[PDB]
């Protein structure tokens, strides 16, 4: 978990990518778990990204 | 609505209690100060469009 708080009084615009694998043998070699996600939230935000291995 | 909006008497939020009794109109009216909405945090899917039907 990491967090960061806008403290700049203006519109923090955020990027961030999900990896999605080709194949399962590298989603162990590169995150160790195989059911791995993401979820980045905010106050009027709420998401969760799970990859899709094929 | 007054002191609500569309998605505080369609949900029926306990502040817009007094707009739950009314069946009919000719257009519907906001002001300003219509807070009183979705009283617990997250996010009304396709509200652009219920105030559209509505």
């Amino acid at each position: 978990k990491n967090s960061y708080v806008n403290k700049k009084g203006k519109e923090v615009l955020v990027l961030w990518g999900i990896h999605h694998p080709p194949n399962s043998k590298e989603q162990q070699n590169l995150y160790q778990n195989e059911n791995a996600y993401v979820s980045v939230v905010t106050s009027n935000y709420n998401r969760r990204f799970t990859p899709e291995i094929a | 609505l007054g002191k609500c909006n569309i998605a505080g008497w369609l949900l029926g939020n306990p502040e817009c209690d007094p707009l739950l009794p009314v069946r009919s109109w000719s257009y519907i009216v906001e002001t300003p100060n219509s807070e009183n909405g979705i009283c617990y945090p997250g996010d009304f899917i396709d509200y652009e469009e219920l105030r559209e039907q509505l």
